[PDB]
């Protein structure tokens, strides 16, 4: 996104580095924060065939899918509202991560200007 | 130069672990791709052998 | 058959982009030699082509009423249900 | 405008830019001009052949079998020794030869130390 | 084998005695019978070789090579009977004592049990040759190049023959059993060395290697077309056989000093195959070619592993029955033009339809296509060969993109291309000369079913 | 200047023997002399059924060589190859392999004869 | 397509001369010598060769093209080059 | 021979409009650059020194040679063409039909036989287009590449045979 | 207005 | 020799034109469109981007579970 700039051209001390973030502990500052679950157990989730990229928290919103896919064959225009329930819970995966990628960007400024604020007046 | 620029696309695709999106673009490209060469082959064809974009023109009617 | 070859006499400049030419060429004071020989590329059913968007809608004139009597159906069907 | 069309061994300068057509002298007409007269002789001559009735056989082009004869034998004959030649057998020759020894040498003394000490697994590679 | 020398050596008296012109057809009817006896020993037993008698055996590796040069004995008959038409009876008979004779010494040679009896009839064929390239050649440079190839072969058949005598003496037997089962370490020493130098170079020159090669050139371009296939089809690898054979004893001292061999083949075949590139005679441009192939033979011997040794037999025995074929090819045009020059009779396609494909076919087999035997054994030694050195690839498969050039390259300057307008003499393709043409390619594309029979004596 | 008068000759001379050359490569009515050869009894028995050339014919020529073509090239064929992969690689293993039939949580396995246990409750993620 | 016959040829020869306003109309023998009668430049027969050539799609080289002079000339040089044998 | 500067500025108009042709495209753009083309070379048309002419053609042949278009219109059916010797691969020539079979030699009667009778006029008339040639050399060889005519009656131009007798450009 | 094909003899 | 030539040829004129290319070119032309505007109606969402994309500014640092300043 923007931040692109705002790291290369940018300081890039402010900005996070995708391929090591997180970097300081996630829990430390977050009150009990819920651990997350996932009810496709794993000997059905291997015997779906799942691709491993695929094979996410939300990749329960597949099994059915398949399901209604696999049944409601030859009818391909059918197994929409399923499919969309998949994507929006795609959705909600994902937007799980600009908020961890925020709050390790907010981290970021916080410990920064904490820094040279608790050593300035010394 | 226009199908080696679609198969330029398909690699990038496969670049950033997208292989069988690349072969979803081999069927659709397949498709249309195939059918503007006879295109050409029939006016080509039609104007004795005329394949220069220079000498054409007025065949939308 | 035989193949008879048009005209002579209905082949000029008018009506063309030629005389447009022509009269610039006239204006700097030349004559010019091939003027009537494209005429046809121009005259007779060769006139009036399509612009290029235009061309990009060909057939619009009935999609647009294609679409029409299908959403009428799905409203139909909606109403139905 | 536009600097000139400097040309090249790969790219030849064209003949309508060249200075030979565009300053000329009478000698120069005269030794050109009977250009086609020496073609002629050979044009002339390989058509009577070629639409003699009688000849039932092929045309051989004495041009042709020179030019194989001087790409096969009139070569070692015709050969001279020279610091040229003789740096140029080397060099095209033995040369390689010996540069593919030492990249080749080396890189049997990298793998053969290599697996000695047991820094390459083939755990899997069998068959050789 | 007795059942197929016997055979051969009673085509002898066939033959002189035969009938005034039914010389050729009788010489044929048999020779083609002869090979199809010869077809009986191309099974083999588990591990140990076939053997017959005290000085005959054969194996995995002599048996493949027996049918190739028993079945070429009718081919080289047909061939040659086109311009052989126009002479004595004596002399016709004498050619057809003299292919008989040197297919006897062939056979003998493969399947002989003890080295020294190897080494008399791999240098005796010699004799049968050089009288063919010498009496009954077309050119004049075949008074040279008969004594460039008899003296290369013999420069370093002769150190081979004191080497052998000395494993005589002191080893004992050299029969080619008694050799494998008592092989003892050949311990890196200067002695060992030229002991190692004299029992290879023999074979090396007949190969040819990369630089011991110039007798090819020569030989098989002024040689007659009866000669032009066996000094390319079947004793180069006689060579072949020869290293095959002797190194069960050169071990370890072969991987310290195979370096200058590999160094030469694996590098000179990019300059050989680059002569084919820019050639003027198309003879020349085939026995190049055979030359790069051979070279590739030579580099596969060395490493002495099982994948080399398979990929050395199927491009040797495919090379063979591809180098042949291509030789008549080049006989057909020089029948007809009267000259060897590639750019004299451009254009072949266009008059005679079915030459071009067999020259496709021709040109195909020496690119080595998949699956065909060339590919299936150059790709193995590639493979051999990279495990041996992960550099050589770019080498090994260098040719194999140079090949392609030059392999397509006669195929474009003959055949692809307006024919010359001059030349007014081609005739309509004889039915000897496609029905001969058909007799090479057939088994080579048959051949592909089973690569197990050709695939050498460790399959 | 302009074509030479003697050159103007050669033309000429040139013209009219290439237009007769050409007039002569042509082709009379009767060639090609075509010697016949034996005619399969089918052709016959066609020719003397499509006197009419209505759709009566119509139709059963189009679809008999059309009918013709699948048994000679779709039936027969794939009977050899059917013969081939029941039969003969059958019965040797690892010949003919698939991935396992990607079953899920639900529909009941043919031969085990058991339910697979369904997942649990989502969390009402709806949208 | 039926094969561009001499007659076809010379009715599409005087087709382009006549519709050429620097030659009249009434002035058009098939034999009209361009230089001796018309008297265009010597530049303008270089120039109408190239409607010719358009005209049927071909080339006349620079060679042949400097002497092809007269109406029948044209349909001469363009019905030998393309095979034209009535 | 020896290309006279009149011939070659001619050369110079007809190839520099055809490369125009592939810079204007469109037929009207064609038709003025070329008046404006062809007036800017009669301008300058009275030149008395031949030198001059030259030195005029001494910045032209620049003024094409980086003015051209680097994919010029030409016409298939020549160099460069994309027509060019498309079907060549079929122009058998005629003297390979002397070895035909003779059942397909009898297969076309009518013209075989024809084709034996030019085969006999061409065998008469040979040796007669022979002494036409050295009765009319030059003194010391053929001095042109040109060919002289027939020059009596019942002859034959000389060297006929392959320009009459030479396949058609369509022979499929 | 068909024509002859000069093509090469094909029936060996 | 025979006929067999629907259209005719045309010298500097307009080519003869049937009935059977016009309406064909029409009918798919024209229903080229039609699925054009079907699917945009029945899926526009594919398009457009269904699914929006919150702005990070506006995640205030309580449920991103950032501890103040002050700390
Ligand atoms: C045309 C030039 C040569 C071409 C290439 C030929 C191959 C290169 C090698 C040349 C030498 C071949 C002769 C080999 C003879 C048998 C080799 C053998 O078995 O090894 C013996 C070693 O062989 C030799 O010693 C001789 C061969 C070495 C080279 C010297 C002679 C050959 C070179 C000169 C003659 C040939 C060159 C041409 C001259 C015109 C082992 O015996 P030993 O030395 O251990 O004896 C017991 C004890 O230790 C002391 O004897
Ligand atoms: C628009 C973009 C263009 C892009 C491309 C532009 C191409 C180059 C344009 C510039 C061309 C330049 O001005 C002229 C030159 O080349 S050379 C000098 C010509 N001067 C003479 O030749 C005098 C002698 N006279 C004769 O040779 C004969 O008289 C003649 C044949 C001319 C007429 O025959 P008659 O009638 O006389
Ligand atoms: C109106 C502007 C639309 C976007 C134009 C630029 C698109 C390419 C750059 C942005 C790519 C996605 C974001 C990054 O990360």
């Amino acid at each position: 996104g923007a931040h692109l700039a705002r790291r290369y051209l940018g300081d890039a001390s402010k900005e996070p580095d995708p391929l090591r973030m997180p970097t300081f502990p996630p829990d430390y500052g977050f009150p009990e924060r819920k651990e997350r679950e996932m009810v496709a157990t794993q000997q059905e989730m291997n015997d779906a065939q799942l691709m491993l990229q695929q094979r996410d928290y939300c990749a329960h919103y597949l099994i059915q899918l398949l399901k209604c896919k696999r049944d409601s064959f030859p009818n391909f225009l059918a197994c929409k509202h399923e499919q969309h329930d998949w994507d929006y819970c795609e959705h909600l995966d994902y937007v799980k991560r600009m908020k961890e990628f925020e709050r390790e960007r907010r981290l970021l400024q916080r410990k920064k200007r904490r820094e040279q604020r608790e050593a300035e007046m010394a | 130069f226009s199908t080696s620029s679609q198969l330029g696309l398909m690699m990038v695709t496969i670049g950033i672990n997208q292989p069988h999106l690349a072969f979803l673009h081999i069927c659709m490209h397949a498709f249309f791709k195939a059918m503007l060469f006879m295109c050409s082959g029939s006016i080509i064809h039609s104007l004795n052998d005329e394949q220069d974009i220079r000498k054409m023109g007025g065949l939308y009617k | 058959s035989k193949m008879e070859l048009p005209d002579y006499k209905q082949w000029k400049i008018e009506g063309t982009p030629l005389e447009t030419v022509q009269e610039k060429l006239a204006a700097r004071g030349l004559r010019d030699p091939w003027g009537r020989n494209e005429a046809w590329r121009y005259s007779g059913g060769f006139a009036n082509n399509v612009s290029f968007v235009g061309a990009l809608l060909k057939g619009f004139k009935w999609g647009f009423a294609a679409f029409v009597v299908a959403v009428g159906a799905e409203y139909y069907l909606e109403s139905q249900n | 405008s536009f600097p000139k069309y400097k040309p090249s061994r790969l790219a030849t300068l064209p003949a309508t830019l060249d200075p030979a057509e565009y300053d000329i002298s009478p000698e120069t007409r005269k030794a050109q001009a009977e250009r086609l007269a020496i073609r002629s002789r050979l044009k002339r001559e390989y058509l009577l052949q070629y639409n003699d009735p009688n000849r039932l056989g092929v045309i051989e082009d004495p041009a042709l079998i020179r030019w194989t004869y001087a790409r096969s034998a009139n070569i070692y004959p015709n050969f001279r020794p020279t610091p040229k030649t003789s740096l140029l057998g080397a060099l095209f020759g033995i040369g390689p030869l010996f540069f593919w020894y030492y990249v080749f040498k080396t890189d049997r003394d990298k793998k053969e130390k290599l697996i000695q000490e047991g820094k390459l697994d083939q755990t899997f590679n069998i068959s050789y | 084998m007795l059942k197929i020398i016997i055979p051969t050596t009673m085509l002898l008296p066939m033959t002189w005695m035969s009938k005034h012109n039914m010389i050729w057809i009788n010489a044929t009817v048999h020779s083609l019978l002869i090979s199809l006896i010869s077809l009986s020993l191309l099974n083999q037993l588990g591990e140990n070789s076939l053997n017959f008698s005290l000085t005959f055996f054969s194996d995995s590796l002599s048996a493949p090579l027996l049918v190739l040069t028993t079945w070429l004995l009718p081919l080289m008959l047909m061939a040659s009977q086109s311009h052989l038409s126009k002479e004595t009876t004596t002399r016709k008979k004498l050619y057809i004592t003299m292919l008989i004779l040197l297919q006897l010494f062939l056979i003998m040679t493969f399947t002989a049990t003890e080295l020294i009896l190897f080494y008399i009839l791999f240098e005796a064929t010699l004799v049968p040759t050089l009288i063919i390239i010498t009496r009954w050649g077309n050119q004049t440079e075949r008074l040279n190049a008969g004594l460039y190839f008899l003296f290369y072969t013999l420069a370093g058949s002769l150190p081979l023959l004191v080497a052998l005598v000395y494993i005589q003496n002191t080893t004992g037997s050299l029969n080619f059993l008694i050799i494998h089962y008592w092989s003892h370490p050949l311990s890196n020493s200067w002695s060992n060395i030229f002991m190692w130098l004299a029992c290879i170079m023999a074979f090396m020159v007949k190969m040819p290697l990369y630089g011991l090669h110039l007798w090819l050139p020569k030989a098989h371009v002024e040689a007659p077309i009866a000669g032009s296939m066996v000094l390319a089809a079947v004793l180069l690898k006689l060579g072949g056989y020869g290293m095959m054979r002797i190194t069960t004893i050169l071990n370890p001292l072969t991987n310290y000093m195979a370096y200058p061999f590999l160094m030469l083949s694996m590098w000179g075949m990019i300059m050989t195959s680059s002569i084919c590139l820019r050639q003027t005679d198309l003879k020349s441009l085939i026995a190049y070619s055979s030359v790069s192939h051979m070279a590739l033979v030579i580099v596969a011997i060395m490493i002495q592993t099982p994948w080399s040794f398979m990929g050395a037999t199927a491009l040797m025995i495919a090379h063979g029955l591809t180098s042949s074929m291509l030789f008549c090819l080049a006989n057909t045009n020089y029948e007809r033009v009267h000259s060897r020059t590639m750019i004299l009779a451009r254009g072949l396609q266009t008059l005679l339809p079915l030459m071009a494909t067999w020259w496709l076919m021709a040109s195909l087999t020496n690119l080595a296509l998949p699956p065909s035997i060339n590919l299936i054994g150059e790709l193995f030694i590639i493979t051999a060969s990279f495990s041996w050195s992960n550099i050589t690839i770019i080498l090994m498969g260098m040719n194999m993109m140079i090949t392609a050039l030059y392999s397509l390259y006669m195929l474009i300057t003959t055949q692809r291309g307006k024919y010359t307008h001059h030349i007014n003499n081609i005739k309509a393709s004889f039915t000897r000369e496609n029905a001969l043409m058909a007799l090479h390619i057939l088994p080579l594309l048959l051949l592909t079913l089973n690569p197990k029979m050709i695939l050498g004596p460790l399959y | 200047s302009g074509y030479t008068p003697d050159e103007k000759l050669r033309l000429q001379q040139l013209r009219e023997l290439r237009r007769r050359w050409l007039k002569d490569q042509e082709l009379s009515p009767r060639e090609p002399v075509l010697p016949p050869r034996r005619v399969w009894p089918m052709e016959q028995f066609w020719n003397k059924f499509l006197q009419d050339g209505a759709p009566w014919k119509n139709v059963i020529y189009k679809t008999y060589r059309h009918s013709i073509f699948a048994v000679t090239h779709v039936l027969i064929p794939v009977w050899i190859i059917h013969y081939y992969l029941k039969y003969h690689v059958t019965a040797k293993p690892y010949t003919v392999v698939e991935r396992k039939p990607r079953i899920f949580p639900g529909d009941t396995i043919l031969e085990t004869g058991e339910v697979i246990p369904l997942m649990k409750e989502f969390p009402d993620q709806h949208h | 397509a039926p094969p561009l016959t001499l007659e076809a040829i010379k009715d599409r020869v005087l087709y382009v001369l006549k519709l050429y306003d620097k030659i009249d109309p009434e002035k058009l023998s098939v034999n009209s010598h361009f230089m001796k009668d018309l008297g265009l430049d010597s530049l303008d027969q270089v120039e109408i060769i190239m409607a010719m050539e358009d005209e049927f799609g071909f080339e006349i080289p620079d060679i042949d093209a400097e002497k092809l002079m007269c109406p029948q000339e044209i349909v001469d040089y363009i019905a030998d080059k393309k095979d034209v044998y009535e | 021979a020896y290309l006279t500067h009149q011939q070659k500025v001619l050369r110079l108009y007809k190839r520099a409009l055809r490369h125009l042709e592939s810079w204007c495209v469109h037929r009207d753009k064609y038709r003025y650059f070329a008046c404006l083309m062809r007036a800017r070379f009669d301008e300058h048309k009275n030149e008395k020194d031949m030198v001059k002419a030259t030195q005029l053609l001494r910045q032209a042949e620049e003024e094409f040679w980086y003015g051209q278009h680097p994919q010029p219109y030409i016409f298939p059916e020549s160099p460069g063409g994309t027509s060019y010797e498309r079907y060549e691969c079929y122009k058998v020539p005629e003297w390979c039909l002397d070895d035909w079979h003779p059942s397909e030699k009898a297969m076309y009667p009518d013209y075989f036989a024809k084709r034996e009778q030019w085969k006999r006029l061409r065998r008469e008339s040979w040796e007669r287009e022979v002494k036409q040639l050295q009765e009319e050399t030059p003194p010391g060889g053929p001095r042109t590449e040109a060919l002289p005519p027939a020059r009596k009656e019942g002859d034959l131009p000389p060297l006929w045979w392959h320009i009459v007798t030479r396949p058609r450009e369509r022979p499929m | 207005k068909r024509l002859f094909i000069i093509k090469p003899s094909g029936f060996y | 020799a025979g006929g067999g030539v629907h259209i005719e040829p045309r010298y500097r004129q307009f080519p003869q034109l049937t009935r059977s290319q016009l309406i064909q070119a029409e009918f798919f032309s024209a229903t080229m469109w039609f699925w054009i505007l079907w699917r945009f109606w029945h899926d526009s969402d594919a398009v457009l981007g269904h699914f929006p994309y919150p702005d990070p500014s506006q995640w205030t640092d309580e449920e991103l579970g950032i501890l103040p300043d002050d700390e």
